[PDB]
């Protein structure tokens, strides 16, 4: 009925779509593991404010310090996957 | 109506006002909550525990 | 303009002025704290998630809690002056009050059924 | 169980080398360790833990005891009872407690006065009583039959 | 309304509290009043079972509403002109009662008039 | 699956997100999550809501609804 | 589909 | 009905006519007529089946009476043979006074149910009566404690006596 | 009664709940006008509050002076 | 009496008699018959009391703690039959003797005429719950609250011993119904005053009045499940009921000397609520509202009010329910966590949802709901108290709304809240304690059905 | 949740935790989403302008400064996330996540009922004894025999085994068990 | 900082033995092995009427005729209103009328 | 009585469009607000009773 179970590539292509309408990250050479300061040149600041819209997008918060560990998508998708319980 | 809607209109304006203690009052619910769901269990359980069943 | 704590309103861990005068002494001693922490949660851990484990993980801190809380105080007391004054006052105090705020009322009570200016309505079954 | 007086709560300690004893019989640091003073209250050795409820504990934190807050082996509060979430909280506020208390009291004297100046200036209409016929209900609200009352006699205008 | 700031402010020797209404005898400037009448009985108000408080002069407008309301219970929109009826009656009561009040005020000013003349 | 919209479509033009944009440049900063934001202003989202818009719902029919009881009640009187 | 298996006490006794 | 009226009055009732000046019909009546049909017939069936069961076998049982023994005033103290027949007729007589008192109190609320909004001017007789028999109550019953008896009864009874005696001197 | 969820966009308006919705403020709003038609007795009542000013001594029984 | 008194008494050779596997089974069933047989006290058609021989009699009073008793022994039974399977089947039937000894001296204390031979039977029902206590108690110190116990109910006893053969010297008989008719006046010197205080300070003790109830909490903590049945279902009922029968020849002077134990009793079921809002302990906890309990029926009784009669009486049977009934949800989460510790499980209402509605109506029971005969006696208290004075509805008041708290609190921290994990060794549920729950609660909703049969002497 | 806290924060991740606590408190102050962006840039703003500091002890007093400013002007009533620790729908849950060491007691019909459920559950059971041998050896070897310890696990060193205590993190129960 | 590796390293084998864990929880499609209709008004809203509505009437009509009435104060009302113009049923006679009503403004 | 002109000034060069008339906060609006809805039901009740007197009772 309501509220449809979250899938591995919706959750990809939700962080993708939020990393691509980010204005910093062009969306080329975007990839799901590409590193925030190694090959996409951000800051601290600016992975606070990607974890805050990941946030707001899916609706629940991630604490800080694991906030703070995640440092690009795919641990974001997995990280997502593991507190929904999202398998397949 | 008319001066609610006006408000909401001016919080809809781009600008940050300082908050006030008439708000503060308002949206702490009066501080009766806080102060007195503090004040009165801790009084009751301290006396309980540190005079009725120990002393 | 200062927030004022209270012991029922405390002072925020990051509104403390302790933290930002940080020493070595202090970074160790929490380095300690978190080394105790660890090895409290690594043997809970363990015992845990043991399979092997039929019964409930006893716990010592209940246990040394709920016996200084019913066992150790007798053994722990001793009488001073303070607690003397303490004890004869909330053991008798009340006491006598209501003595004396219950006997005034049944003295008017009785007195006035006795002298008749207290009527009875309808009290047949007191 | 295996449980034995050595660890189990004893008696005030006076000697550093008991202090150190008590502090790893709660599995506190030596320093971080204090007892309640010798005031005869029956405290003991238990240590003194800050005054907080379990509300500062991390909320995101996996603890032992979920709804306790605390992990396991730590020392509890002597007051743990009552300082457990389902009861009193010392959790900072917004806004500092005597603010909160001067307002509260504030306000509630406040209203308490303007009720006793409305009290002293009641507002009402200019009429002027309720007019009612036979001698104001006279036998309808339970007046005697037999006695005649005085006569409450109302006119036209 | 303005009495309350008339009472309030200005003077209250003249402006009159509710409750020692009225405050002068009644042949005071009514040479022969008449005494009120009502058209409902005591029999009949205890046979319709009126309240206390709705035992006023306008019973009779009340008698009529309830008998209406009793007979055409269904259709409840058809006692329409009795209701009128007996607010009406409740509208003369009332202006009756500010006549009652206004007439003591203007009272309190003569014997105030009549004071200062003294 | 759940298709997802082209992301490229969340332009920003005609926006309170623009009139935001043109502050800040006056200022001299730069908003990146204009574009992530934007869908809230576009679309079927795009209308400025109004309380005689909310209220007054649904109000002409009720007139209609009206003038034709009281054509019933002249045509039956 | 995709029934997921509910985790529940035994309440047989 | 086992009940009569010498001990449950009640007024005849006076219900009025039905006017109706509504040309609507009354749904009231439609549904009471209909409930009588559907339900009323039925159980008031089965009520003749059961009764006619009992009048085929009817039985008959007795309110047991008890003769006056001799009151505790001609009881010698210490003789507790007729100090406890006396006892236990002053326990039967409060039995029957705490019922009777019982009665009273039924009669005035069913009083006040039936009048309604006079209750304060026809149920004087009412209230009057429960007045009397509670004045008679307190004067007889009240302040006996939990271990009330006979003997403290007849002692509240003299100390009455005695101080309405010198009441009456003056 | 079973929708598909969409991602940013206006979702899709069923038929059943728009018409009901309009039916019903329509309703609220047809209702109001007509009893402010036939009995607007919430402005002013129908009564016509009196001056009491304009009152003469003569119907108020005062003694004249 | 005797057609009671007797199958109680032969079923100790049955105890004694039966076989290793059967011994259970033959004493709850003939215990439950033993419970139907007393049943038939209740045939009271009128105010002549029962009074079947010249030292037995039945009575409103003595009959529901008579039918109290012997429907607490099969439940005595059921409650104790599962820590006594890892033991000596001699050490079994000396337990299951126990019970029953404790049974048949109680059925006799109750049904006593004399008030030597109550006593008598008094001490005789001291005995053997010391020896339960003390041989079957589980940690170190049930041998010293033992020790507080005898002791205390000894000192109580000794005085109400001597007052017992003055008043017999004094009167010549010492029968029940004798005093009764023939009650002399006491002429309120301070020798009666000490006479009055001689037969009160037992059933005092053994309420237990507050500041000397010092021995009922350890008691109950240190006791078996059986144990605490018969101290705070019977024992505190015995003394009330000693109390309302030594009461009746102690007139005038009971009105001014009653004066402390009224405060005694209000300020201390008021502390003891306090305690057991902050009590970390199940068993004490219980204990403390037992007390908080029967401070309210030391009140009803000492202002010596009919009402406060009929309160007293429905108290008693209420709370000697509900109290058994308490017990026996903590015993059975005693026997889950092998812990008495109230906040080590918390989340029982998950793995037990029949126990937690059990664990629900015991406490709504124990903090007086309607319509139940725990709320009739509370509130027939209450109107007696205040016609005795305007003031004491503030105590009341105080009273309930910490008695509430008390048991709300139970219930959120026991069954309420996130389930302790790390609890593997949570049977289901028994059959046998399921059982026993059933047979607590049934009881009390039919005396709530007809609270006729709990009246009491007065009304 | 998955991290466990170290023994103390450091600067930088304090300046972080403060700069995503007043951008949480700015959203629920500024309510309206363009407002919210502007002052989320502004903010932004304060933070770059202050980021290159080199004394470090102005710092400290930037970020005391900045918490006490915070203090005072933090909503009183701020937007909380319904599964964050104080929001609404916070532990609502928790009634029906029940652990999965019932399944143990369940009666054999309730096991009938579920034949290939509890066939993979045995098997799981049969896992967990051999890797917690395994895993008890491991974390024996790992554990330092003196110094500093945090509460982070190793993982599993070789093929064939699991990581040490992964029984409760991976047997926990669902956030959305019904 | 990011993940270190010991804790990298964790978490994937803790996340890959988490989705077994979850799959392991599905159900087979023989999961759980357990052991006229009319329409709504002619049939579902009928024998409702006639079970749940209509034989606890005839029980509660049976108790409040012979078990009520026959005693004594139950069910007692209050008098009904009696206005002028009426005919009693009972008794018979004819309430008089009121008076002229001299003002008959509205 | 200090000095708090210079602080009162930059509350009034805000380039945020917020016109001079307003530019005082909320208090200044609801003074707008009042006087804007009383001149107008002021002029309302005149109109009213100029056309009360005009065509007389
Ligand atoms: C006349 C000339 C002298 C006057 C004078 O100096 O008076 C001071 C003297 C108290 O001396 P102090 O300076 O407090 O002594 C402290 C030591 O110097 C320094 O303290 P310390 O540590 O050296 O002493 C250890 C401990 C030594 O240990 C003790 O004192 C043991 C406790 C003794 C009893 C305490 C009773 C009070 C607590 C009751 C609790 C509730 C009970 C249940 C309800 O001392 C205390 O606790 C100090 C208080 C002693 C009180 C003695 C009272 C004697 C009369 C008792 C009458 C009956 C009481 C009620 C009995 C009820 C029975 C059912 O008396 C008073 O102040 C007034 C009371 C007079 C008697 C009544
Ligand atoms: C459990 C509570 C324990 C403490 C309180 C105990 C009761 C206190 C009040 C009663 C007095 C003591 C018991 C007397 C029993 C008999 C009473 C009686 O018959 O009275 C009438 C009799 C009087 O007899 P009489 O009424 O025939 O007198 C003749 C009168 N004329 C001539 C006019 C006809 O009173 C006594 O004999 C009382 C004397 C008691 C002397 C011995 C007391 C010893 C100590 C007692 C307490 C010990 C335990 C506690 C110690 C402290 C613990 C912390
Ligand atoms: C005497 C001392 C006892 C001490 C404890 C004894 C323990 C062992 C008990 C063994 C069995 C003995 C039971 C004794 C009571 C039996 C109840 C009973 O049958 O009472 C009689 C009653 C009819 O009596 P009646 O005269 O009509 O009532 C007074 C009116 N003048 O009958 C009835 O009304 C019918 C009763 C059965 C029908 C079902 C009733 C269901 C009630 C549901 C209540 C719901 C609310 C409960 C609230 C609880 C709150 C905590
Ligand atoms: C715990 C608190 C204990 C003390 C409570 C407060 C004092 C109680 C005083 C009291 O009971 O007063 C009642 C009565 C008044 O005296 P009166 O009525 O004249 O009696 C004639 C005496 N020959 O006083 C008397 O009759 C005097 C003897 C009263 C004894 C009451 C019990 C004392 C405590 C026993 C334990
Ligand atoms: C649940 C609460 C139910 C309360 C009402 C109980 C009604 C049944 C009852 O107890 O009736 C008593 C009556 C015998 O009592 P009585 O008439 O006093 O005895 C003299 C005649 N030998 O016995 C009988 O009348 C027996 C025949 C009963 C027939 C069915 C009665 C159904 C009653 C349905 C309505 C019950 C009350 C509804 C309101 C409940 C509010 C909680
Ligand atoms: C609701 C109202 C909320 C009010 C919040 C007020 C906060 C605004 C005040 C400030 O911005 S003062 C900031 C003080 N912080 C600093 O000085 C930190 C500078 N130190 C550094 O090392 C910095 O370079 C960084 C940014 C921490 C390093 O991080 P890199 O980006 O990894």
């Amino acid at each position: 009925s309501d509220a449809p179970p979250l899938t591995l590539d919706g959750i990809k292509d939700r962080v993708l779509y939020v990393l691509k309408l980010y204005d910093k990250i062009d969306p080329e050479k975007l990839s799901v593991n590409s590193h925030f300061m190694k090959d996409l040149g951000l800051d601290s600041l600016d992975q606070v404010e990607i974890i805050m819209a990941m946030e707001d997008e899916f609706g629940f918060e991630i604490p800080d310090i694991d906030a703070e560990k995640l440092m690009c998508p795919q641990e974001i998708v997995d990280y997502i996957a593991d507190k929904k319980d999202v398998y397949e | 109506f008319l001066i609610a809607l006006e408000l909401n209109n001016l919080t809809m304006k781009l600008s940050m006002n300082k908050a006030n203690p008439y708000s503060s009052f308002s949206t702490l619910l009066g501080f009766f909550p806080s102060i007195i769901h503090r004040i009165t269990p801790m009084k009751s359980l301290n006396l309980s525990l540190k005079t009725s069943l120990t002393l | 303009s200062k927030y004022k704590p209270a012991p029922l309103a405390t002072l925020p861990s990051t509104l403390d002025p302790a933290e930002y005068d940080v020493s070595p002494e202090t970074r160790r001693a929490q380095v300690e704290r978190l080394s105790i922490r660890a090895r409290l949660k690594r043997e809970y851990l363990l015992q845990y998630n043991d399979p092997k484990r039929v019964s409930h993980i006893e716990d010592p801190a209940l246990i040394r809690w709920t016996y200084a809380r019913s066992a150790n105080i007798y053994p722990n007391f001793r009488p001073t002056p303070k607690n003397s004054l303490l004890g004869a006052v909330a053991g008798f105090g009340p006491l006598i009050f209501w003595y004396y705020v219950f006997k005034t009322d049944r003295d008017r009570k009785e007195r006035l059924i006795q002298e008749g200016k207290l009527d009875r309505k309808f009290n047949i079954s007191y | 169980f295996h449980m034995t007086k050595d660890m189990l709560p004893g008696s005030y300690p006076r000697t550093p080398e008991e202090r150190a004893a008590a502090a790893k019989k709660y599995n506190m640091r030596v320093e971080d360790y204090e007892p309640y003073p010798d005031d005869g209250m029956g405290y003991g050795d238990y240590p003194m833990l800050p005054n907080r409820s379990q509300h500062e504990r991390d909320p995101w934190y996996q603890w032992d005891h979920s709804e306790l807050r605390m992990n396991w082996g730590e020392p509890i509060h002597w007051d743990l009872d009552m300082y457990i979430r389902n009861r009193v909280d010392t959790s900072p506020t917004p806004v500092s407690w005597d603010v909160m208390c001067k307002h509260l009291f504030g306000f509630v004297a406040f209203m308490v006065f303007m009720f006793w100046v409305g009290h002293v200036f009641p507002s009402y209409q200019p009429v002027g009583p309720k007019q009612y016929p036979y001698n104001n209900l006279y036998l309808e609200r339970g007046g005697d039959p037999t006695k005649e009352p005085e006569p409450v006699v109302h006119y036209d205008i | 309304g303005a009495h309350l700031t008339r009472r309030y402010l200005w003077d209250a020797s003249v402006e009159p509290d509710p409750e020692k209404i009225p405050s002068f005898p009644p042949d005071l400037g009514f040479p022969e009043r008449k005494e009120r009448v009502m058209v409902a009985t005591q029999q009949e108000m205890m046979d319709a079972q009126l309240t206390l408080q709705q035992r006023d002069y306008c019973a009779h407008y009340l008698i009529r509403l309830l008998k209406c309301k009793r007979d055409s219970f269904p259709n409840f929109l058809a006692c329409k002109h009795e209701q009128h009826d007996w607010d009406y009656c409740e509208h003369l009561d009332y202006v009756k009662r500010m006549k009652e009040f206004e007439r003591e005020r203007r009272l309190l000013q003569r014997k105030k008039r009549r004071a200062l003349k003294e | 699956k759940m298709e997802l919209p082209d992301y490229r479509q969340w332009k920003i033009e005609g926006t309170p997100l623009e009139t935001v944009q043109k502050k800040l440049a006056a200022r001299g900063l730069r908003d990146p999550w204009a574009r992530n934001e934007a869908w809230r202003y576009m679309g079927g989202f795009a209308g400025n809501i109004t309380f005689p818009s909310v209220i007054l719902k649904g109000f002409k029919w009720g007139f209609a609804a009206f003038v034709v009881a009281l054509g019933a009640e002249y045509f039956l009187d | 589909g995709k029934r997921l298996f509910v985790v529940k006490p035994s309440l047989y006794y | 009905d086992s009940w009569d009226k010498d001990v449950y009055p009640e007024p005849p009732s006076r219900t009025p006519a039905p006017s109706p000046q509504t040309s609507l019909p009354n749904p009231i009546t439609y549904l009471t007529k209909a409930y009588d049909l559907v339900v009323d017939w039925p159980v008031t069936l089965v009520r003749e089946f059961i009764e006619r069961q009992h009048a085929k076998n009817r039985t008959y049982y007795y309110h047991r009476q008890y003769r006056r023994v001799p009151d505790i005033t001609e009881c010698k103290e210490g003789d507790v043979l007729c100090i406890y027949e006396a006892e236990m007729q002053w326990r039967r007589d409060f039995k029957v006074d705490q019922e009777i008192m019982n009665i009273i109190q039924e009669r005035l609320k069913a009083c006040q149910q039936r009048e309604g909004e006079n209750y304060q001017q026809n149920c004087a007789k009412e209230l009057e009566q429960f007045t009397k028999v509670t004045k008679a109550y307190q004067d007889r019953y009240l302040d006996l404690g939990a271990y009330y008896s006979a003997r403290k009864c007849l002692a509240k009874q003299k100390q009455r006596m005695l101080e309405e005696r010198k009441a009456a001197r003056q | 009664v079973h929708i598909q969820p969409r991602y940013r966009e206006f979702p899709q308006l069923t038929r059943s709940q728009v018409i009901q919705g309009e039916f019903l403020s329509s309703l609220m709003w047809f209702w109001i006008l007509w009893r402010f038609w036939h009995d607007s007795d919430a402005v002013l009542g129908h009564f016509s509050y009196p001056d009491p000013s304009q009152w003469t001594d003569e119907e108020l029984g005062i003694p004249p002076d | 009496m005797l057609k009671i008194i007797l199958p109680s008494l032969m079923l100790l050779p049955l105890t004694w008699l039966s076989s290793p596997k059967k011994t259970w089974t033959n004493v709850t069933s003939y215990s439950f018959l033993i419970s139907l047989t007393s049943l038939t006290l209740l045939w009271q058609t009128d105010e002549n009391y029962k009074n079947f021989s010249n030292m037995f009699s039945s009575d409103p009073l003595s009959t529901p703690l008579i039918i109290l008793t012997a429907w607490l022994l099969p439940l005595m039974l059921m409650a104790s039959q599962n820590h006594l399977k890892k033991d000596n089947n001699v050490l079994q039937k000396l337990y299951i003797s126990m019970l029953i000894s404790l049974q048949i001296l109680l059925i006799m204390t109750f049904s006593a005429t004399e008030l030597i031979m109550f006593y008598i039977l008094f001490e005789a029902t001291l005995i053997p719950t010391l020896i339960i206590i003390t041989r079957w108690g589980n940690q170190t110190e049930r041998l010293n609250a033992g020790i507080y116990f005898l002791f205390y109910t000894l000192i109580g006893s000794i005085p109400l011993l001597i007052a017992l053969i003055l008043i017999q010297n004094h009167v010549g008989t010492l029968n029940l119904m004798i005093l009764s008719f023939t009650t002399h006046t006491l002429d309120a010197s301070w020798s009666n005053n000490l006479l009055w205080l001689a037969c009160m300070m037992a059933f005092l003790i053994k309420m237990p009045l507050y500041g000397v109830h010092l021995w009922l909490p350890k008691a109950h903590v240190e006791a078996p499940i059986a144990g605490s049945m018969i101290l705070a279902a019977i024992l505190l009922k015995l003394g009330s009921y000693g109390m309302i029968r030594i009461s009746i020849i102690l007139d005038p002077l009971t009105k001014y000397m009653a004066y402390p134990f009224i405060l005694l009793s209000l300020w201390g079921m008021i502390m003891t609520s306090s305690i057991c809002l902050r009590q970390t302990d199940l068993k004490s906890l219980i204990a403390y509202s037992s007390v908080s309990h029967m401070a309210l029926v030391i009140a009803s009784i000492m202002i010596q009010t009919p009402w406060s009669f009929m309160g007293a009486t429905m108290l008693m049977i209420a709370h000697g329910l509900t109290s058994s009934l308490l017990f026996c949800l903590a015993n059975s989460n005693y026997e889950r966590i092998h812990s008495r510790t109230m906040i080590m499980a918390r989340g029982l209402q998950m793995v037990f949802p029949l126990m937690a509605t059990w664990w629900l109506m015991a406490s709504l029971a124990n903090l007086a709901l309607p319509p139940s005969i725990n709320l009739m006696g509370e509130l027939f208290i209450t109107m007696s108290l205040f016609s005795w004075s305007n003031f004491t509805i503030i105590l009341m008041g105080i009273n309930i709304i910490i008695t509430g708290m008390y048991s709300m609190y139970m219930i959120i921290t026991t069954q309420r809240g996130k389930l302790t994990n790390h609890m593997i060794n949570l049977q289901p549920s028994h059959t046998r304690e399921l059982t026993l729950m059933a047979l607590h609660m049934i009881p009390l909703i039919l005396l709530t059905t007809s609270p006729k049969l709990i009246t009491g002497l007065t009304m | 949740a998955f991290c466990a806290p170290p023994a103390y924060l450091t600067h930088q991740q304090k300046v972080l935790r403060l700069y995503k606590r007043a951008l949480r408190h700015l959203e629920s102050w500024c309510i309206h989403r363009d407002k919210y962006r502007y002052f989320a840039c502004l903010m932004r703003a304060r933070f770059e302008e202050h980021k290159n500091e080199k004394d470090m002890m102005r710092a400290t007093q930037l970020l005391r400064e900045a918490e006490e400013e915070f203090w005072q002007n933090q909503h009183p009533q701020p937007y909380i996330f319904p599964d964050s620790p104080g929001g609404t729908s916070f532990e609502r849950y928790e009634c029906y996540k029940v652990p999965e060491w019932c399944l143990d007691y369940w009666h054999p019909s309730e096991k009938a009922m579920y034949p290939d459920y509890f066939s993979k559950r045995e098997q799981w059971k049969k896992l967990r004894m051999e890797s917690w041998d395994r895993e008890v050896k491991q974390l024996q070897e790992e554990t330092s025999p003196d110094g500093i310890m945090t509460e982070a696990l190793p993982p599993a060193r070789r093929e064939g085994d699991l990581p040490p205590l992964w029984w409760h993190i991976v047997t926990r129960p669902r956030e959305r068990p019904t | 900082s990011g993940y270190t590796p010991d804790e990298k390293l964790r978490l994937q084998q803790l996340r890959e033995l988490r989705r077994r864990w979850l799959k392991d929880q599905e159900l087979s499609p023989r999961e759980p092995v357990l052991p006229k209709n009319m329409v709504f008004k002619a049939y579902r809203s009928s024998l409702f009427a006639v079970s749940h509505v209509l034989i606890p009437m005839w029980f509660v009509h049976y108790y409040v005729k012979y078990h009520m009435a026959t005693k004594p104060y139950t069910i007692v009302s209050s008098k009904p209103r009696i206005f002028p113009g009426d005919t009693i049923l009972e008794t018979g006679e004819v309430i008089p009328p009121m008076r002229d009503f001299p003002d008959q403004h509205h | 009585f200090e000095n708090k002109v210079p602080e009162k000034q930059k509350l009034f060069q805000e380039d945020n469009g917020m016109p001079v008339h307003l530019k005082g906060g909320a208090s200044d609006a609801l003074l707008y607000r009042a006087t804007m809805a009383l001149t107008l039901g002021g002029t309302a009740y005149a109109i009213y009773l100029l056309a009360m007197a005009a065509f007389p009772k």
